């Protein structure tokens, strides 16, 4: 109980929210490999052209 | 929240820069490859006639 009093202590503290994180991950994974294949074939050109 | 927006905007901005360097790369390697197909051709043609 004492450490469940001070839980509630500190979440009085402390505020902090979430409402769209999870939602925009996913976007963010997806252009994090969009990202990477294009650098991927980037390379492999620029390689390839030298 | 907003550091997966701001990294999502820079991820698409970074794609677009390099989808245009792999334009250009995909432009040059396709002038590579018919200057070496030109001068392969050419070449055997001399020889054959030489």
């Amino acid at each position: 109980q004492s450490n469940i009093s001070e839980l509630h202590k500190i979440l009085r503290k402390k505020g902090i929210s979430t409402e769209q994180f999870e939602l925009q991950n996913q976007e963010r994974e997806k252009l994090t490999r969009e990202l990477d294949k294009i650098n991927i074939q980037s390379d492999k050109l620029t390689s390839s052209i030298k | 929240m907003e550091e997966l927006s701001e990294g999502i905007k820079e991820l698409n901005d970074l794609l677009i820069q390099r989808k245009k360097t792999l334009d250009d790369l995909t432009a040059q390697q396709k002038n590579l490859q018919d200057t070496v197909t030109t001068f392969e051709t050419i070449i055997s043609e001399l020889y054959d006639v030489l």
